[PDB]
């Protein structure tokens, strides 16, 4: 609902709509949904016996695509920061731009999460709720 | 810095100057609210003006005994008040909703629905410690704005 | 009873600021004089002759009977 | 149609009773209200308890009556139990007993002058009420919710006072009744506020099971205060008020002269009192005297098992009602034969006094219906029958 | 020629306070019903025959009088008879 | 018996219209009635400073508990159970046993004072006059997880004060 | 230095009015037996400075189901419109001399309907809908009521300009031939400032704490100005060419116990009931205008007494 990388996108009400950077290639890496990274710490809380063998969290199906950008803009039809406002939560135009257009679709061997059971989300169910703009109807 | 905390002793001073109750009056806790209305223990002016619209509140109060009726109705209007609330709850009905407490459909607590932060006890608190729990809530408010974003 | 005698005289003094204001500045940009006031054509005709004859460029100062002799 | 429910909005009077309006464009035509707002589950929650233990649950019943509330209570459990109470305690439930119609008559209009919109009668008598919270707390236990009036007659004595008090109280309460008359009486305003608004004077102003005003005052001549006895209160002399015609204005005025008809019970009440004792002297039903619970055997044994358990109620139905300052008060309180009761059914007011607002309402505005409201006395909590 | 130069401080003010009140110091980071038209119409019937009305103590400092004086009564009597056709029928007004 | 009133009709003649038409027409009603009995501004506003002045009160006022004792210290309570089951909200529970001595006593002493609906029953229970309801409305902490009274609140609450208590007592016990 | 005369009107006009919250509950309090603020002032004149700085720290939350060009728009002409009718106002020297402003000050008040038409609509459904549409179904009923009044005193005072108004009523507080239009005159003018007995008045339950402050801010602006407007006419003050200073002291003192008055009726009375709240205009209060219209126009030609201009 309120994380930072999905709520970049649809925050970017300005005078141009760019993707990261003008380019489909890298995008994107795998949303896991929220209810999922719960779900596999309270049953490895009492698992047994995991300990040392550390875990990787699957995504959706399956990589992703540039599309996401595209998806945002059509559906959604185009805490103790101060008293009056932060003079500094920016949008960063430094690092921040680039450690998520980095995606690496790491090593599989790891079990990590359907091991972990069982954690098995899409994207497309869950994407009404987050997003929010001006129609909210149709 | 002397100069930027020496700040907050206004603003954190202005909002327990100023506070614009709502009142959810339901059971016989309500009325000894209304005597506190009334002018021996007039509870206007002393930092605090009578009824407001539900939009620009910010101390809301319940009183009386919750039903399951109302526990929808209660957290939207808890939804739409601005960011600096707080909630205070009197009466004995509102702290484990009293007696009626092993009753098929009353709320238990007003407590595990909404987070209230300050408990009058009492089948009617008798508008004489009902000041008294107001003038700790002010004393509640010392916190600070700044020395939060200047050290973090 | 006493203490809204002080709430009288905090907004009422609050007025007395611009018609004071006002009274000491058309009393002061012409002098000591009041401002010549000009609701008829006729009357702004004066006006616009002896600001260019009255000594060098002012609507607000005379030449009285001295001037031709 | 349009389908608002002006009603969860805490505009003042009492943020509760939501209901629908189908109204037809500017007339209503149609009001269909929900409550339910406090179910609490009241009648539910009496069948484990035991007499005096259950008692309080019948006090916060209203939001205002503490004395006529309990009366409806002991007054129908003592017939049960075979039992005059004793002379001198029936001389204070009439004076508590007309002391809290000085409560429900000073609210009923205040507050209903507060939908309306004054503000003004709002504060000029809740500030003389103040002069008569401390009558409740010299005399039971607290502020307003007393477990006062027992099965055994009256708890304890008044002490020393309170009648030298009452009647510098009473004494100087027609002057503000003198008041309210020249704020709304004479007026023209709210006199055209209200005017042939809620005529409802037929046959079925009767078949709806009304009780009294929105009764007499609109006709029909009944009340349970002369016809039907409760202690001693036929040896007192008053009349009982009659207003014109069936309308709300014609219901506001019974509220008038009902409150000069309280003040002059009480000067009679006070001529006629006895010396005398408090409890019954039987005390299978009374506890007995604290001096008395420290010395003998005979006092500990009907002291220590009185309060384990409760009384010894024969079998049988009863029902009775009394006159509740708004309306009548049905108790069915069925009987088993234990201390424990079985069913305790109440009837308040409210049930047909607001079920009625169908056949009241409809032909007129939508600003007429919160003016409707205010001169039933409508109380919620209490309609939890 | 301040006239245009006195409200222009007017507007500025109150279209500068509102981005300190809804701007900047924020940063979140019907039926139709006929009772109800025919009011509007019948006022601006009367509000044009007051505007007739309006030029009346320029129409005294004048010529022959009782030329303005029968004439400027019966503007009146038009916008009174006007009423009783109308009184016939106003509606829950 | 009865009463009619507003019953009354009209004058209807020559000069009692007069007094009905300069009613409404001058306003002879509405300002020499109610615009003069609204000012009556002038009487003393009768207002407690509450911080610093206080109303008043009773002898048989009720309020927060506490627990008595003898002199010298022998806890009055003999765990008689009495005020347990008159309870209405059941916020007494107690656990006896024998303490060492000899004379029982209790071991855990509980008032749900979020429960407690103050039917002050218990005042009138107790054989022993243990447990009374001491006169100080002083409350309103702040978390629900404190205002459950465990015994060693109670006897410390019974001895913050007791001229208080054993005055009020002792004015009032030969009523009751 | 015609700028300085500007912002010496306009900042001390509004301490004018922020400073009279307080005196709107203090002379409540005083009627129903009670003290003004007691604990913040001493005498309460620390009060609304504190509260002042609240509703710019509280959050504006905007509706999602509204435009944003349309809701900011009317405070924007909020403090427009209802700080410029100030402008041509003697006290006994106006900022701008105009040639005619009595239909100035009309000419300004007409646009305060448009200004409520707006944050009723553009907002939201029902109550936001239809009911800000009735208030200004009242307040424009009582334009008519009020101008046709207005002229039949122009027609003895003289003319349009208000320079002369104060001259021609310098033996006469001139309530006393039109003490029959004083009551249409303060009734009417009453009702379209909404205030209590003539109130019905959602366009104020959406504005979150920043821009309520505003159309509070205003509307306050309003009741002062129609006291001082009423001033000038009705009870007009001796004027010393000599002693500018003694004008102005008995100047506003008058228009303050006037100011008095709608907070000392808002202590006496209900509301009106919304059918019979119009019904009392058109059958009752309109057929005596047109009667005094008539009436003020004959009595100055059968006295030859018509006034010079
Ligand atoms: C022949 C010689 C030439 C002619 C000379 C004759 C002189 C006549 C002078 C008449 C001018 C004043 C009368 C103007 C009309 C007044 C309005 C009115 O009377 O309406 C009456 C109002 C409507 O209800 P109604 O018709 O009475 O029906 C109910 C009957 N029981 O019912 C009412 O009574 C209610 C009153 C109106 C409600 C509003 C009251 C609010 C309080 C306002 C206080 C005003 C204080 C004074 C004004 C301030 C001073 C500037
Ligand atoms: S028990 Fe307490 S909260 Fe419940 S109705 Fe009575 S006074 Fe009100
Ligand atoms: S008050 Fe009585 S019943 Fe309660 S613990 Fe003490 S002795 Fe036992
Ligand atoms: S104080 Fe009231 S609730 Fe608590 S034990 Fe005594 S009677 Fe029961």
């Amino acid at each position: 609902r309120e994380d930072r990388f999905l709520n970049y996108f649809a925050n970017i009400r300005w005078f141009g709509g760019v993707p990261l950077i003008s380019l489909g290639k890298k995008t994107v890496k795998q949303p896991v949904y929220i209810v999922d990274v719960t779900k596999g710490i309270i049953n490895a809380i009492k698992d047994p016996d995991a300990r040392g063998k550390t875990f990787a969290f699957v995504g959706p199906s399956r990589y992703l695509l540039f599309d996401l950008v595209q998806y945002v803009f059509a559906v959604a039809h185009r805490i103790g920061r101060l008293f009056e406002i932060s003079p500094f939560e920016p949008w960063t135009t430094r690092d921040k731009v680039e450690r998520i257009h980095t995606t690496d679709k790491i090593l599989p061997h790891l079990p990590g999460l359907e091991d972990l059971g069982v954690e098995a989300t899409p994207l497309e169910l869950k994407a009404i709720e987050v997003l929010r703009r001006h129609r909210t109807y149709r | 810095e002397y100069v930027v905390a020496k700040l907050d002793d206004l603003i954190n001073w202005a909002r327990r100057s100023s506070l614009w109750p709502m009142t959810f009056g339901l059971a016989c806790c309500a009325v000894e609210m209304m005597h506190m209305a009334a002018p021996r223990y007039d509870m206007d002016r002393f930092g605090v003006v009578f009824r407001a619209s539900p939009r620009q509140s910010d101390v809301m109060i319940v009183a009386g005994t919750l039903t399951n009726k109302m526990a929808p109705a209660l957290r939207k209007v808890y939804d739409q008040m601005p960011e600096p609330r707080y909630v205070v709850s009197m009466g004995s009905c509102a702290n484990g909703g009293g007696y009626y407490h092993y009753s098929y459909s009353v709320v238990r607590g007003c407590d595990r629905i909404v987070p209230v932060d300050i408990y009058v006890p009492g089948c009617p608190p008798t508008a004489e410690a009902l000041l008294y729990g107001i003038l700790q809530l002010q004393k509640k408010i010392k916190r600070e704005k700044r020395l939060r974003i200047w050290y973090r | 009873w006493f203490e809204v005698l002080p709430g009288i005289a905090v907004m009422g003094v609050c007025l007395f600021i611009p018609g004071m204001a006002t009274a000491r500045i058309h009393r002061f940009s012409n002098g000591g004089k009041e401002k010549r006031v000009a609701h008829y054509p006729y009357q702004w005709y004066l006006m616009e002759r002896d600001r260019r004859v009255s000594g060098v460029n002012r609507s607000y100062v005379s030449k009285g009977l001295e001037n031709i002799d | 149609n349009l389908t608002l429910n002006f009603g969860p909005q805490h505009p003042a009077a009492h943020g509760v009773l939501r209901l629908v309006m189908e109204l037809s464009g500017e007339m209503v035509r149609k009001c269909d209200p929900h409550i339910g707002l406090l179910h609490r589950g009241t009648e539910k929650l009496i069948e484990y308890k035991t007499y005096l233990q259950a008692l309080p649950y019948f006090d916060r019943l209203d939001y205002v009556s503490m004395m006529c509330n309990e009366q409806a209570y002991s007054l129908a459990v003592e017939k049960l139990l075979n039992i005059q109470p004793p002379p001198r305690a029936q001389w204070i439930r009439v004076l508590f007993g007309e002391i809290t119609r000085l409560l429900n008559h000073i609210m009923a209009v205040t507050t209903h002058a507060l939908d309306i919109g004054a503000m003004t009668p709002f504060f000029w008598m809740f500030e003389e009420r103040e002069k008569m919270f401390e009558f409740y707390e010299r005399v039971s236990g607290a502020r307003m919710h007393a477990a006062y009036v027992r099965p055994g007659g009256v708890h304890q004595d008044l002490p020393l006072g309170l009648m030298d008090d009452i009647y510098e109280f009473s004494k100087n309460f027609s002057l503000r009744i003198d008041e309210l008359e020249e704020m709304l009486t004479n007026n023209r305003i709210w006199r055209n506020r209200t005017v042939d608004i809620g005529i409802v004077t037929a046959e079925d102003a009767l078949n709806y099971g009304f009780s009294g005003v929105m009764l007499r005052g609109s006709g029909i001549q009944w009340d349970l205060r002369k016809t039907q006895p409760y202690d001693v209160y036929d040896q007192v002399e008053f009349d009982v008020p009659i207003g014109s015609r069936g309308d709300c204005y014609d219901r506001y005025l019974c509220r008038v002269e009902e409150m000069r008809q309280s003040i002059r019970i009480i000067s009679q009440c006070l001529n006629k009192m006895p010396p005398g004792e408090i409890k019954v002297d039987d005390a299978k039903v009374s506890p007995p005297k604290r001096a008395e619970m420290k010395t003998s055997m005979e006092s500990l044994i009907h002291h220590f098992k009185l309060y384990t358990e409760g009384y010894q109620v024969p079998p049988g139905a009863t029902y009775t009602a009394i006159e509740a300052p708004k309306g009548e008060f049905g108790v069915y309180l069925v009987s088993d034969g234990s201390s424990r009761p079985y069913r305790c059914k109440i009837k308040a007011p409210g049930f047909a006094h607001l079920a009625g607002l169908d056949k009241m309402s409809k032909g007129h505005m939508l600003a007429d219906v919160v003016a409707i409201i205010g001169t039933q006395d409508i109380v919620f909590g209490e309609v939890d029958r | 020629m301040n006239l245009m130069l006195a409200l222009l401080t007017n507007f500025t003010l109150a279209t500068l306070l509102v981005i300190i009140a809804f701007w900047l110091p924020q940063l979140n980071v019907l039926p139709f019903s006929m009772k109800f038209f025919l009011v509007a119409i019948t006022f601006l019937l009367f509000d044009l025959e007051i505007a007739l009305l309006l030029p009346l103590p320029w129409a005294s400092q004048t010529a022959n009088l009782n030329t303005m004086l029968t004439m400027a009564l019966f503007l009146i009597i038009l916008l009174a008879v006007s009423l009783a056709y109308e009184w016939t029928q106003k509606g829950l007004e | 018996t009865y009463k009619y009133v507003n019953l009354r009709e009209p004058s209807m003649d020559m000069k009692s219209v007069t007094d009905r038409a300069a009613q409404t027409l001058l306003w002879t009603e509405l300002i020499r009635g109610l615009g003069m009995t609204l000012s009556y501004l002038f009487r003393e506003p009768a207002t407690i400073n509450y911080p610093f002045e206080k109303g008043p009160l009773s002898p048989r006022f009720r309020g927060e508990h506490a627990l008595r004792r003898y002199p010298s210290g022998e806890e009055r309570c003999i765990a008689c159970k009495l005020c347990e089951a008159v309870c209405p909200a059941q916020a007494i529970t107690i656990e006896a046993e024998p303490r060492a001595d000899g004379s029982r006593r209790t071991t855990r002493y509980d008032i749900d004072m979020t429960k407690c609906i103050y039917c002050g029953f218990c005042q009138e229970a107790c054989p022993v006059d243990a447990i009374v309801e001491g006169p100080n409305f002083e409350f309103s902490t702040e978390t629900h997880e404190e205002l459950l009274y465990n015994k060693e609140k109670l006897l410390n609450n019974g001895d913050k004060w007791e001229a208080e208590i054993a005055a009020n007592i002792q004015a009032d016990y030969l009523y009751r | 230095m015609f700028m300085i005369n500007i912002l010496m009107l306009i900042i001390p006009i509004l301490l004018a009015v922020a400073f009279l919250t307080l005196v709107e509950r203090k002379v409540l309090g005083y009627m129903q037996l009670r003290k003004g603020p007691n604990v913040v002032g001493p005498y309460g004149l620390l009060q609304p400075i504190a509260d002042a700085i609240k509703l710019f720290i509280k959050e504006p939350l905007r509706p999602a189901t509204s435009s944003a060009s349309m809701f900011i728009l009317a405070p924007i002409m909020a403090l427009g419109l209802a700080l410029t009718m100030w402008i041509p106002l003697p006290m006994p020297y106006p900022l701008i001399n105009m040639n005619l402003g009595v239909l100035f000050m009309l000419a300004m008040s007409s646009l305060a309907v448009y200004s409520i038409l707006w944050s009723g609509w553009a907002s939201n459904s029902k109550y936001a809908l239809i009911g800000a549409l009735r208030a200004v179904a009242q307040t424009i009923s009582y334009e008519v009521t009020l101008a046709i009044i207005l002229l039949s005193v122009l027609l003895m005072s003289g003319s349009f300009t208000l320079s002369t108004l104060i001259t021609t009523q310098e033996q006469m507080w001139l309530i006393l031939p039109a003490w029959p239009l004083a009551m249409m005159w303060f009734i009417s003018t009453l009702a379209e400032t909404n205030r209590a007995p003539f109130d019905l008045t959602g366009f104020n339950v959406e504005y979150a704490a920043g821009p309520f402050a505003l159309f509070f801010m205003a509307e306050y602006a309003n009741i002062i100005m129609m006291n001082i407007f009423t001033a000038i006419l009705f009870l007009g003050t001796s004027h010393n060419p000599h002693m500018p200073e003694l004008y102005t002291i008995n100047f506003t003192i008058k228009s303050l116990l006037l100011t008095m008055s709608f907070l000392w009726i808002r202590a006496s009375y209900p509301r009106f009931r919304y059918d019979q709240l119009m019904h009392l205009l058109w059958k009752n209060f309109l057929p005596l205008t047109l009667a005094l219209c008539m009436w003020h126009v004959s009595l100055p030609i059968l006295t030859s007494g018509i006034p010079p201009q």
